[PDB]
């Protein structure tokens, strides 16, 4: 079951679409 | 809500977008 979901710290490369060049403030807690 | 708790799907990445900076 490789399918693009966000478990473990694959999250990050969703949160690449949100701003990608600016970034974003990745502070999964 | 930004860690890996989007896991039941995809969660929509437009709803992402205001984490960005």
């Amino acid at each position: 079951e490789v399918n693009q979901h966000l478990c473990g710290s694959e999250l990050v490369e969703a949160l690449e679409l949100v701003c990608g060049e600016r970034g974003f403030f990745y502070e999964p807690k | 809500g930004i860690g890996e708790q989007c896991c039941t799907s995809i969660c929509s990445l437009y709803q992402l977008e205001n984490y960005c900076n």
